[PDB]
């Protein structure tokens, strides 16, 4: 209400969900072929056998323990569901970022109501209350204070934007490597093979 | 502002009512609601193609003031179509504009359903050799600013006044020098991977592969390849 | 170079014979791609958008500093010479104080954005150096790190303030459907391919590679036995050729 | 106050440009993270994944 | 395990009889440190017989 607005993102939640659904469908139906060009269908059992070969396990292990592997995967997905449903603070990074932005905005809003050495922090009172010369010098003091506050807010916003850009670059690299293919880097896409 | 009927209950000893930010919200009972305000953006396809523009009022329900309403506000001067195309001019909330000016919803991509089924695979029978161009900045122009000269401009009294303001000029000069040496180090680490300058043989027989267009040319324009010459001529300093 | 290209084909899981059968086709495709890049760079503009953007950002920052140098900052004049020549030492001192405060604030702000941009450019240069090390000096197995498809190699070129990587990559095309099976049942034993995939065109079963269609007859040399046909889901009955009985007989 | 600030300088333009650049950067991050694939794939109606 | 020698994979226990098919020969056994004496099955003699 004081010149502070929140621009809606270009990509809405529905389209981001559609992106994730398309990526998941390509991964399940094709694996890594869709990330290198046209998608190629695979029964996803032979794809998992190929992934086992990549990690260093022969296809016979999977073709003999497919039921056990599927049961373990389903149990792990259920455990993740239970952890996300019951245990809290599972999204600490996103919550921390949101609270950081909110705290910065609230700090700027509070700084908007500071005297900065003036008679009063309300500009309209000064204008309707005082004659041009010293009213102008008091307005100048208020402008200096508010400009300093907004400049430091912009500086920290730029720093946080750089941090978020680095995090997003890391996330894009993970999506390109972990999701669109099989990554041989250790601990890049989770602990273990 | 706008005086509105207030559902809030004020105690008999209360005269004003302030919300967050310690700003006046209600006055003895009438609520103060600042009248409609917001930003105004102009969507244009470039002065070359046409002079027609569209006006976007964000965070404003312009029913009070080819009108289309979106989660990003409201657009005037662009027709709304029910089709979907690639996003040309991003407006927001999934709404984009293109060139009359048309406003639509950005299409996420071509929709297809892969023929998934067990005991069935798709195997390529041919290959394509695709070369993709990727551009990465390595460094930027190194600039040095003389703080004393910039602030003063050949004045001794200003220099004396700046001297007792502290060593801000030294800090700025050190930061600029660090930036310059950082750019130099970035260029060195990017372009000095090898310690030996290898030369191609005079005869070029690489099994049919032709690299004369990426190798230096006999014309010797600063010993730059043809593609490098095109890249240099594309950027205007 | 043909042997190096065959090595890189082996890196992406394609045998050397696929290359040696179509060496001329691969060379022609590479030349056509180079010519296409030439045509795109000659005709299409804004291909170097990142370098232009950073250069424009630096120029805009410098121009903003120059323009801000001509601000009164609450003083009578924006030029110091006039104030010095017009005012007595105390009033001139006050005006110079105001001017220096304004100009120092502007310079500190400009230096702050310059440092932020320098950090961003350093990150970009580190990424470029990593790409040069892992794609120009070798073959990268990372997906989409150095192009869309299976990476083959990369070529570096200079740019006024950057590096241009021409990533040569392998893209599958002209795909056909086939019927598969996890293993082959022969003599009560399950056979799995050493490397590749079991496929069928409708009547006959072959074994080939995943990234290319090179059908071959089922043989004990390219298959291994790891049990019976009672545990594998999707077993398909077929004969397995033994390249020893005809030699013995 | 508007006259006094325009007499002060042109910081507001730089600040608005920085904020717009930050917003465009955020949009670019979202696009590069989520819009890697140009084709939308749909899972088959039959859920037979072994 | 205690008496018999097999060859397996690194990440899984799938013992198999030592054979010339899954093993390769390189020089004599007077240089390798820690080599042990064991028989190597040749899957051609039973076929000939
Ligand atoms: C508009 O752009 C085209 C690009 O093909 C150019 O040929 C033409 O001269 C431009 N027009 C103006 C008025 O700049
Ligand atoms: C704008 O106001 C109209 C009526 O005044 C209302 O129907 C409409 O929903 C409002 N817009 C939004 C986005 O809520
Ligand atoms: C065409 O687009 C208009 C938007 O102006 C919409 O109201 C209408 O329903 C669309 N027609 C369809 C979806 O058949
Ligand atoms: C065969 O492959 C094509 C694409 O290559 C696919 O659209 C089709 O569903 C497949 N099956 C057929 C034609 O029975
Ligand atoms: C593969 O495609 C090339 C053109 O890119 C063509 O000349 C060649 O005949 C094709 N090969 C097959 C087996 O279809
Ligand atoms: C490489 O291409 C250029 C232009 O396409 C041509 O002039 C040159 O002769 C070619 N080199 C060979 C060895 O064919
Ligand atoms: C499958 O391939 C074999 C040998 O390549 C051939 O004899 C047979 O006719 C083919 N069948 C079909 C249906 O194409
Ligand atoms: C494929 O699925 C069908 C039914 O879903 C089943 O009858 C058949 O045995 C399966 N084949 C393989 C190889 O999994
Ligand atoms: C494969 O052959 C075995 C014995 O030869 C038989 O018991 C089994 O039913 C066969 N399977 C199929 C799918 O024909
Ligand atoms: C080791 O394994 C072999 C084969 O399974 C068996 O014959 C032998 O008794 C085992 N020895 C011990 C000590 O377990
Ligand atoms: C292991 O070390 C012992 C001494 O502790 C030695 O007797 C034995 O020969 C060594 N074996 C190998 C395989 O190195
Ligand atoms: C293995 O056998 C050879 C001769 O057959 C013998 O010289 C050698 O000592 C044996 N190895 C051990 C560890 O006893």
């Amino acid at each position: 209400f004081n010149g502070l607005t929140v621009l809606p993102p270009l990509l809405t939640d529905e389209m981001i969900a559609q992106y994730t659904s398309a990526l998941l469908a390509g991964t399940i139906t094709s694996g890594w072929t869709f990330g290198a060009g046209a998608a190629l269908q695979i029964p996803f059992a032979m794809q998992m056998a190929y992934r086992f070969n990549g990690i260093g396990v022969t296809q016979n292990v999977l073709y003999e323990n497919q039921k056990l592997i599927a049961n373990q995967f389903n149990s792990a997905i259920g455990k993740i569901q239970d952890s996300l449903s019951s245990t809290a603070s599972a999204l600490g990074k996103l919550q921390d970022v949101v609270n950081q932005n909110a705290q910065a905005l609230n700090t700027l809003v509070k700084q908007l109501s500071s005297n900065f050495g003036a008679i009063s922090s309300v500009l309209n009172d000064i204008l309707s209350r005082l004659d041009p010369p010293e009213a102008e010098v008091q307005i100048d003091r208020l402008i200096t204070g508010r400009l300093q506050s907004l400049q430091t807010y912009v500086t920290q916003q730029l720093i946080r934007a750089a941090e978020i850009r680095a995090s997003a670059n890391l996330a894009a690299t993970k999506m390109s490597e972990c999701v669109l293919g099989q990554s041989k880097r250790v601990d890049f896409c989770g602990k273990g093979y | 502002g706008v005086l509105t009927e207030s559902n809030k209950k004020f105690l008999p000893f209360q005269q004003f009512g302030r919300d967050i930010a310690d700003t006046t919200d209600a006055v003895r009972i009438l609520d103060i609601t600042p009248c409609s305000f917001g930003g105004v953006s102009v969507i244009t396809p470039g002065t070359n193609t046409s002079n027609q523009v569209a006006v976007l009022y964000q965070d404003v329900n312009c029913t009070e003031v080819n009108v289309f309403q979106t989660r990003a506000g409201c657009l005037i001067g662009a027709e709304h179509v029910n089709n979907s195309y690639e996003c040309d001019i991003p407006i927001g909330a999934g709404i984009c504009a293109s060139y009359s000016i048309i406003a639509y919803t950005m299409s996420l991509g071509a929709e297809n359903s892969v023929a998934y089924s067990n005991n069935s695979i798709a195997i390529p029978t041919n290959f394509t050799i695709s070369v993709t161009t990727e551009i990465l900045p390595v460094s930027m122009t190194k600039t040095s600013v003389d703080c004393t000269m910039y602030i003063c401009g050949d004045s001794t009294e200003c220099s004396n006044l700046l001297l007792q303001y502290g060593s801000f000029c030294t800090q700025l000069n050190r930061a600029l020098t660090g930036i310059a040496v950082e750019q130099d180090k970035n260029t060195q680490e990017v372009f000095a991977q090898v310690k030996q300058i290898y030369k191609t043989p005079p005869i070029k027989d690489f099994g049919g592969f032709n690299f004369s267009q990426i190798l230096p040319d006999p014309s010797k324009p600063s010993k730059r390849s043809f593609i490098e010459d095109l890249l240099f001529n594309k950027v205007t300093l | 170079f043909a042997m190096q290209m065959a090595y890189r084909f082996n890196g992406i899981g394609v045998t050397q014979n696929v290359l040696y059968e179509n060496q001329k086709l691969i060379a022609n495709q590479f030349n056509s791609a180079i010519g296409k890049i030439q045509d795109s760079l000659s005709s299409t503009a804004s291909a170097l958008g990142k370098l232009q953007d950073v250069v424009n950002q630096n120029a805009q920052a410098l121009n903003t500093l120059v323009k801000q140098l001509s601000s009164n900052f609450g003083a009578i004049s924006s030029v110091l010479n006039d104030i010095l020549s017009r005012l007595d030492p105390p009033e001139a001192e006050v005006q110079i104080d105001r001017l220096i405060t304004g100009r120092l604030q502007s310079l500190q702000t400009y230096v702050t954005q310059q440092l932020i941009r320098a950090a961003e450019i350093r990150a970009s240069a580190n990424l470029a150096a990593t790409k040069m090390s892992e794609c120009v000096l070798g073959q990268s197995k990372r997906v989409d790190f150095c192009g869309k498809g299976y990476h083959l190699m990369s070529f570096p070129q200079s740019a006024p303030h950057g590096v241009v990587f021409l990533h040569v990559t392998y893209v599958p095309a002209q795909e056909k459907n086939f019927t598969t099976a996890p293993a082959i049942c022969h003599d009560g034993k399950a056979h799995f391919p050493r490397e590749g995939v079991f496929v069928s065109n409708g009547t006959h079963w072959f074994v080939t590679q995943r990234n290319f269609y090179e059908p071959q007859i089922i043989t004990t040399d390219n298959t291994f036995v790891s049990g019976n046909c009672d545990v594998v889901i999707g077993i398909v009955n077929n004969t397995v050729y033994d390249p020893l009985q005809p030699e013995l007989d």
